């Protein structure tokens, strides 16, 4: 139906907003391969991002995709899609699936003192 | 207890605690407690060495996208030999909740900013470096932001007194505002207020 | 006893920077008595300087005085920015304030303060 | 359960498009704020004739403080120091002593009011109603030790303003 | 080389590094309203550190008292009874009307625009009234307090909040009159400090300063307090971030305070006014001149206070100039161990540098307007 | 209110808007400055039976925060809550 | 060792044979409230404010008299325990003066503050409340008795530290009084400790009366210089005058006593 | 009921006075000491004794809730009057 | 390696902007605080206090207040041990004096006692 804006100031509308987000599921499922199997963090954003990719791969039209994706507009979306990736290139630098860097002091989440 | 009780939310506690169990488990680098106040807010107390993929995550996550940050606070708290605890506290628009990030550091360990992740961090940790002298590195100006341009000290640690150890007044010999020791023509009346009873049997310590 | 640092990784690195520091005061110091049209000297100016210098000069830890010269540079840009004015300038001057009694004997006639 | 404010496309017709330029080049809505402006002139203004006419105010009004009394000349104040223990600014200082009768009165009852913040705490945690906040907000001074209130100036106000003060607690104590 | 101008001293300093007309850097410095509140906070009890909330956003008074009283009673596991909820919303929208005419009317002086000042103050005058009525002070009540309001209202005073109401309408309609469809005020206003939401989200802004760029995000709708949730009202949402559209959601948020305002005057409960534990609220005056205990509890908590069980809320209001935060931490004593303030023109004016770039030095003094700027919530 | 109808007439067509049905000062209209005394209700711990504290003392029931995670299968991804309902566009007044 | 095993919430710990209810729950951190016990005093058992719930029994026992067998679960904050404490303080405030501004001992009252912490909020008491006649001991300790709940800590310090034994009740149900019976003068050397155990303000320091009061005085720990006895002491001051002088515990001195020199 | 120094200088219901060579009564030279010379103390001793026939009398200090906590007094020693702690009104049992 | 290795003793003095008078002129004491003997609550000896040494406090000539010029007068330092305390005193150059927690011994009760065939320990009146 083209959509005239998003609402948003400094969001643009994307005019082909499945197989643009198509393009980024499958490319966090590929960044998201590079994570041990083990990791928490690969787990729980391939289970949601085949999730998402699953609901845009079963529904052709926009605003029903918007109503069953829950994310409100479909730009902002598209943006927390990227926004994953991002992370998600973070996370294999950061390698936090790895144990506690170091123990906290005996009292120091201790309240009252 | 229908009145005069605050009204428990039990929905809200148990989604917090899978949620902060979620955080814990993606993140077990860095998360050293996880907990859930029965006004039902959660507590993510991690190292000071994952303030920057801690936030990040809860920035970007599909699941957390905590993208608005409230507020980032210093308390002291000078029997802890990391006196100064850190508190981030983090507004998800998308899944309406809110959480709390709480790490720590002494006097001479450097925080990371946070500028990063939240550019709304500026002039918070400015702040915790002008009241309490917790130094933030890779701070874009990091200077005071509250306190009077030569002043010593930092004045929310709790070492640092009421009054001040100056004040100020016009000299008129040397035309000009000075700063003199402090002395106060009525000395503030501390009272001691405690009462000697426990007020509180659930939050009792355990004795030597 | 492994702690992290600030920027420096031991005590030649720390004194390098607080180096740098009083060369930059050093340098600041004729152009701070002119703008805030100072009624002391530079000469002056360039004691009370090397005074708080060496009013620290005690000190052995690395992050401490890394801590130090950070301070130093943020009175340092409050100087050169006039962002202080010339009443906090002249407070490192402490004119107006009486001198204190430095003997035994001069304190137990003032007062009780040891 | 929201609205948009400034959504409005503007319509593109010649008539639209007429209306708009009319108002550009005839200056239409300056001639609007003109007659805005001009209603406001003819109309009664709000300023009232003071010092002849006084700003309305209610008994529970917070203003200057005043010591009051029993309806037999007895101060009323039995020096509790509530009021100095709630005080958040800490402007009241007392000191007491037992008197020649054996009374438990102050020596001193001092109000510094400037550090008084005129929040009413202390008539409110006074147990006898002898401290309160009166009507008075016309007290201003030449001199800062003249706001520096003992006793004797507190017992002075309550005696120099306690027919109002009294039918104005008479008037409020019912909500309290 | 470019100038730099340093605009001395609410009071502000501010630090322009400009090129010409454009504005190329904006350092604001503050702290001349530094005043250490939340350590003064420390050495006091609870209801000796309300107080101290009506000075922080001084147009805003009931409103940061009832983000303080909400903190509390969170702490304490306590509620307000129903009609301290209704009167807590009331004057809440009272209050955002006192702060939306401070900043409408004081964003038109700066600019130029004398007139609108002069027409709302009186509409303001009347409702320090209705203050003074309620509370006995005209700007600084202490009036919402932790466990409801400190004193019912005095009879006849809704009949006035009545008659207030029904006319404040037309007062918003001749203010709108004199600067919405005004060119002159358009051309100031309509492209100037334009903030994308997701800068908004990511500079911490708040309330008017999100819902101009676009984000529907209130938090009265959306984490409810007193009882917000059993009024209806409309959230206004802008479109294009910048200075006219946030005009434009504070005057609608005034319609909308009006229209909260009737539904409070139609739905006041009958009831108490302070939660019935004495343990935390004061008992009447004639029952601490007639019973043991009530003397007892009004001595212990107007000297001591109450005991707060330890713990550390983030409590949050939509206050009139965004989110108003207390991060408040008891020790189990009956002072707060911290209380961090958290106020929406802390971030804003953190926002002042980013909002005044590619603009004119006569664009600041209306992008400092349109975020709405006290400096005694953002000092402390 | 004092107002001829000749400036009356001018005002109101100056200002567009009818001013004498909505005036700004205040007349007769307004509440008494003398009330009548109230009798303000009791809450509901105002009663002689029935009525322990302990069953009604709220700072006793709150409780040390629930430690869920401390450091001394194919489980469901989750959220701090459900997502937000997207807002309604106003009946009232949408500006639509 | 001999030890029994007992719980407090659950909570175990080996205790004494012999070891009160009361010391018992002190060995976990937990003071039981009181007014008729002290622990330098003997046992009296008729405040009724210790009463506790031992669980499998249907009656509360006092905590303070009461000695523990082997394998109790105390329970120090049931429901029954906290009816108990709200109960005897009901009792407790039904003939107390409205006197807490007038009173010496508010702000450091053990009445009004376990009154706060377990009692109730409110008073159900529609009557009359009794009115005592003061007594005449002396010029150091100024008597208010209709402030006195009878816990008969004047009377066992007077008999066993003093050992006096001129204190005593006359009278008998809600007419019992604490007294002399006589215009007696109660001068020992230690007169001013029962200032110190009287939990109200029915027996007060004559010379300390009406001046201060106890949150707004800064305690400095000292030492006394009456006698080589050397007894650990708190001089209360307020706004740079020494206003009260108080004991300090010090168990191998001046158990928390001092002579009325000292005071 | 106040009275004078031999200074001039007015004695106040607490007794307050400066002495003669006390230099602070430089702050009244040209201005006022204000005292309030309706003495609490002279006032209450202006009072009738309430005969009353009861042994315990009550007294809130009048006007209900605008006076004082209502006490209880004792009236059993016929030697001395019972006096109200916080108001001063003083009553004796007339038998 | 990104950690250094200080050997030295912690000393913070130079950055808390207390001036030389109020550090090596003042001894902080150490105690855990006596109970008031007036009550018999003893929740205010559960923690550890530091104060300081108590300075002049003089007249006021104009109103008879207490004034001082102690910046330290009013600084009381809570602590869960005796070592948090004694490490933050010698973090921050004051020199300390450490009183010892004093506990109540434990006490020998027997209300049977009071009613003795034949110690001393009978009870004359109850
Ligand atoms: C145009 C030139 C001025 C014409 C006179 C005028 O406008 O009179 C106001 C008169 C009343 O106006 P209003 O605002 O409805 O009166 C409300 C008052 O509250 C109703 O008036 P009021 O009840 O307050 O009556 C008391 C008032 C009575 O008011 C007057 O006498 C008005 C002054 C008349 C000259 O007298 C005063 O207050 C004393 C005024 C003394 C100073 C007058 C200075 C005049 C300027 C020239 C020198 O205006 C008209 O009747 C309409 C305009 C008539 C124009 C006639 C053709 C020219
Ligand atoms: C003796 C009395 C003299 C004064 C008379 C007026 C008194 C009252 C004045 C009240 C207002 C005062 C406000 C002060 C500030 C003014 C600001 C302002 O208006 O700026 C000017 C504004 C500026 O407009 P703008 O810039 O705001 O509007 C945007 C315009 N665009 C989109 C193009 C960028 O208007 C003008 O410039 C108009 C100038 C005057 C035109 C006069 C009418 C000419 C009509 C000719 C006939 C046309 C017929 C159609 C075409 C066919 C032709 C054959
Ligand atoms: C006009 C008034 C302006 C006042 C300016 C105030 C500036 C104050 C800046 C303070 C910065 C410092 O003091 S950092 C110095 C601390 N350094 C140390 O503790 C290490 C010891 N350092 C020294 O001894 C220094 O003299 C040297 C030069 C680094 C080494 O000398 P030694 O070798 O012999
Ligand atoms: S009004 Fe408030 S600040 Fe003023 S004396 Fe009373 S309690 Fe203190
Ligand atoms: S609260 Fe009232 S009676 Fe108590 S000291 Fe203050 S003024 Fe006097
Ligand atoms: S003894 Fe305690 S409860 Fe009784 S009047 Fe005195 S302070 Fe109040
Ligand atoms: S006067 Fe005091 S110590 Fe003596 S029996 Fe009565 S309450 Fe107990
Ligand atoms: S304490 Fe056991 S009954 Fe008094
Ligand atoms: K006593
Ligand atoms: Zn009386």
């Amino acid at each position: 139906l083209l959509k005239k804006t998003t609402g948003l100031v400094g969001l643009a509308v994307c005019e082909t907003p499945h197989e643009r987000l198509k393009i980024l599921y499958t490319k966090i499922l590929d960044v998201l391969g590079h994570i041990p199997k083990n990791a928490a963090y690969r787990k729980y954003t391939e289970q949601i991002t085949n999730e998402k990719l699953s609901i845009v791969k079963a529904e052709p039209d926009v605003k029903k995709l918007e109503e069953q994706l829950q994310g409100g507009q479909i730009e902002e979306v598209i943006l927390q899609a990227e926004n994953e990736l991002s992370l998600a290139r973070k996370m294999i630098q950061w390698k936090p699936w790895e144990p506690l860097v170091e123990e906290p002091p005996a009292s120091q989440w201790k309240w009252p003192i | 207890t229908r009145p005069t009780v605050r009204p428990r939310n039990d929905v809200a506690h148990k989604q917090l605690s899978a949620f902060g169990e979620y955080v814990a488990e993606i993140l077990p680098k860095y998360v050293q407690q996880v907990q859930v106040s029965c006004f039902s807010e959660l507590e993510i107390c991690i190292h000071p060495d994952g303030v920057i993929p801690v936030l990040t995550f809860l920035r970007d996550h599909s699941n957390a996208q905590f993208k608005s940050l409230a507020d980032l606070t210093a308390v002291d708290i000078p029997t802890r030999q990391n006196r100064f605890e850190i508190v981030y506290n983090l507004l998800s628009l998308r899944f309406n909740s809110r959480i709390r990030v709480k790490t720590y550091t002494d006097e001479l360990t450097p925080v990371e900013s946070s500028v990063s992740v939240y550019k709304a961090a500026n002039w918070y940790e400015r702040e915790i470096w002008d009241m309490f002298g917790v130094f933030f590195a890779n701070h874009p100006d990091l200077r005071r932001i509250l306190t009077d341009y030569g002043f010593e000290g930092h004045p929310f640690r709790k070492d640092f007194p009421l009054s001040g150890y100056v004040e100020l007044r016009y000299d008129d010999e040397v035309k000009r505002v000075v700063a003199e020791p402090v002395e106060l023509a009525q000395e503030f009346r501390k009272f001691d207020l405690n009462s000697p009873w426990e007020a509180f049997p659930a939050y009792r310590q355990p004795p030597e | 006893t492994s702690v992290k640092p600030i920027f420096s990784r031991d005590m030649n690195e720390a004194k390098r920077r607080v180096r740098e520091l009083y060369r930059a005061w050093y340098r600041e110091v004729p152009n701070t008595v002119h703008l805030f049209q100072l009624d002391i000297s530079v000469k002056q100016g360039r004691d009370k300087v090397r005074e708080m210098f060496k009013k620290n000069a005690h000190v052995t830890d690395p992050r401490v005085v890394d801590l130090l010269v950070i301070k130093g540079k943020m009175e340092l840009e409050e100087t050169i920015n006039v962002w202080k004015q010339r009443t906090h300038v002249m407070r490192f001057f402490h004119e107006t304030e009486a001198p204190r009694p430095k003997d035994f004997l001069s304190k137990f006639y003032v007062g009780h303060d040891p | 359960t929201y609205k948009y404010v400034n959504l409005r496309e503007p319509s593109m017709d010649m008539k639209s498009v007429t209306d708009r330029a009319a108002q550009t080049l005839l200056w239409t809505e300056l001639i609007r704020g003109l007659g805005m402006t001009l209603s406001y002139l003819f109309r009664e203004p709000a300023t009232i004739n003071y010092p002849f006419e006084k700003g309305p105010l209610s008994p529970r009004f917070r203003g200057e403080h005043a010591l009051r009394r029993y309806p037999s000349g007895e101060e009323r104040c039995i020096a509790c120091k509530l009021c100095e223990a709630v005080c958040p600014a800490q402007a009241i200082t007392i000191e007491a002593e037992p008197r020649a009768d054996g009374s438990r009165r102050t020596t001193r009852y001092d109000i510094d009011m400037t550090k008084c913040i005129y929040c009413g705490f202390c008539q409110e945690a006074c147990p006898v109603d002898a401290i309160v906040e009166g009507p008075n907000f016309e007290f201003s001074t030449e001199t800062h030790e003249e706001l520096l209130y003992n006793k004797e100036k507190l017992l002075n106000n309550g005696d120099k303003w306690e027919a109002e003060i009294a039918a104005n607690i008479q008037a409020d104590y019912l909500y309290r | 080389s470019n100038l730099t101008l340093n605009f001395g001293p609410g009071v502000l300093r501010l630090v322009m590094e400009l090129s010409g007309e454009m504005v190329r850097k904006c350092d604001p410095h503050i702290g001349l309203l530094h005043r250490g509140t939340e350590k003064l906070i420390e050495y006091k009890t609870y209801l000796q550190a309300l107080p101290y909330f009506d000075r922080l956003d001084y147009v805003s008074m009931m409103c940061n008292e009832q983000a303080y009283s909400l903190a509390v009673e969170k702490l304490l596991n306590i509620q307000p009874p129903p009609r301290a909820q209704w009167i807590r919303v009331l004057f809440g929208e009272i209050t955002r009307l006192l702060n939306h005419i401070m900043a409408v009317t004081t964003h038109a002086l700066d600019i130029g625009a004398m007139t609108p000042f002069f027409w709302m103050f009186e509409e303001r005058e009347k409702m320090f009234e209705f203050y003074e009525r309620v509370s006995g002070a005209r700007m600084h009540a202490a009036y919402v307090r932790p466990g409801g309001v400190h004193q019912d209202l005095p009879l006849g005073l809704m009949d006035d909040i009545y008659e207030f109401s029904k006319n404040f309408s037309l007062r918003i309609d001749e203010l709108e009159e004199m600067l919405t469809n005004n060119r002159i005020w358009r051309n100031r206003t309509v492209d100037i400090g334009v903030v994308t939401a997701e800068d908004a989200l990511n500079y911490g802004f708040s309330g008017v300063m999100l819902r101009g760029s676009g984000i529907q995000w209130d938090l009265r709708k959306t984490q409810p307090y007193d009882v917000y949730d059993q009024v209806e009202f409309d959230v206004p949402i802008g479109s294009r971030g910048d200075c006219y559209d946030r005009y434009l959601c504070r005057v609608e948020e005034m319609r909308q305070s009006i229209r909260i305002i009737s539904q409070c005057l139609n739905k006041m409960p009958p009831g108490e006014i302070k939660v019935d534990d004495a343990k935390v609220s004061p008992p009447k005056r004639a029952e601490m001149k007639t019973s043991m205990e009530s003397l007892i509890h009004h001595f212990k908590l107007y000297t001591e206070g109450y005991q707060v069980p330890p713990g550390a809320t983030y409590t949050a209001i939509e206050a009139p100039k965004g989110e108003f935060g207390v991060y408040l931490v008891s020790d189990g004593s009956s002072r707060p161990y911290r209380c961090k303030i958290k106020a929406p023109g802390f971030a804003h004016l953190a926002g002042l540098d980013k909002m005044s770039k590619g603009h004119m030095l006569a664009d600041v003094v209306a992008i400092i307007g349109t975020q709405d700027i006290v400096f005694g919530e953002v000092d402390r | 209110a004092s107002a001829t109808r000749l400036i009356q007439g001018l005002r109101n067509w100056a200002s567009g808007r009818d001013l004498q049905a909505k005036l700004q000062l205040r007349y007769q209209e307004i509440s008494k400055r003398t009330q009548p005394p109230p009798k303000l209700p009791v809450g509901p711990s105002h009663r002689l039976s029935n009525n322990y504290y302990c069953a009604r003392d709220g700072r006793r029931e709150a409780m040390p925060p629930s430690i869920v995670m401390s450091s001394q299968s194919e489980k469901k991804a989750v959220s701090p809550a459900p997502p937000i309902k997207r807002w309604e566009l106003s009946q009232d007044e949408p500006y639509l | 060792s001999n030890l029994i095993e007992v719980f407090v919430d659950g909570q175990s710990v080996m205790v004494e044979p012999g070891t009160t209810v009361l010391q018992a729950c002190e060995k976990v951190g937990m003071q039981i409230p009181r007014f008729c016990y002290h622990e330098r005093l003997s046992v009296a058992g008729n405040c009724r404010m210790c009463l506790v719930e031992i669980e499998k029994a249907p009656k509360v026992v006092a905590a303070c008299a009461m000695p523990v067998m082997k394998g109790w679960n105390i329970l120090t904050n049931s429901e029954k325990t906290k009816k108990a404490r709200e109960g005897v303080m009901e009792f407790l405030l039904a003939n107390h003066p409205l006197d807490c501004p007038i009173c010496d001992q508010g702000g450091e009252c053990d009445l009004q503050d376990q009154s706060m912490m377990f009692g109730s909020d409110r008073s159900r008491f529609l009557e009359g409340k009794r009115a005592v006649e003061d007594k005449n001991i002396g010029p150091l300790v100024k008597t208010i008795m209709t402030r006195c709940i009878q816990c008969t800590r004047c009377i066992r310090f007077a008999s066993e530290i003093a050992g006096v034994d001129d204190l005593g009740t006359t009278g008998r149900g809600n007419d019992m009084q604490v007294g002399t019976y006589i215009e007696k003068m109660f001068m020992s050397e230690l007169s001013g400790n029962i200032i110190d155990i009287c939990p109200v303000g029915a027996l007060t320091s004559k010379p300390y009366a009406f001046t201060a009061r106890p949150w707004e005085t800064r305690k400095t720990e000292s030492i006394d210089v009456m006698d080589a006895v050397g007894s650990n002491i708190v001089v209360s001051t307020r706004t740079g005058e020494v206003m009260r002088i108080l004991p300090r515990m010090h168990e191998d001195i001046n158990e928390e006593w001092i002579s009325d020199k000292t005071r | 009921g106040v009275r004078t120094s031999p200074t001039g200088e007015k004695v106040t219901h607490t007794g307050q006075v400066y002495d003669d060579e006390d230099y602070r009564r430089v702050r009244f030279v040209g201005r006022q000491k204000e005292v309030n010379e309706n003495f609490a103390i002279d006032l209450i001793a202006e009072q009738p004794v309430s005969q009353v026939g009861s042994r315990v009398i009550s007294c809130d200090g009048g006007g209900g809730a605008l006076g004082h906590p209502r006490v209880y007094i004792n009236l059993d020693k016929e030697t001395k009057t019972g006096t109200c702690g916080y108001c001063g009104l003083q009553f004796r049992q007339q038998h | 390696t990104q950690l250094i290795t200080v050997d030295e003793k912690l000393d913070i003095t130079t950055l808390t902007g207390v001036p030389e008078e109020h550090i090596k002129t003042r001894k902080a004491r150490i105690f855990v605080p006596a109970r008031n003997n007036m009550q018999s609550g003893v929740n205010n000896t559960k923690k550890w206090k530091m104060e300081f040494d108590t300075r002049e406090r003089w007249e006021n000539p104009l109103m008879g207040w207490a004034s001082t010029a102690d910046p330290l007068s009013n600084l009381v330092l809570t602590f869960s041990t005796k070592e948090d305390a004694i490490a933050f005193a010698e973090k921050n150059g004051w020199s300390y004096d450490v009183e010892e927690r004093k506990v109540p011994k434990p006490k020998s009760k027997s209300y049977g006692a009071n009613f003795s065939w034949n110690k001393r320990t009978r009870v004359s009146t109850k």
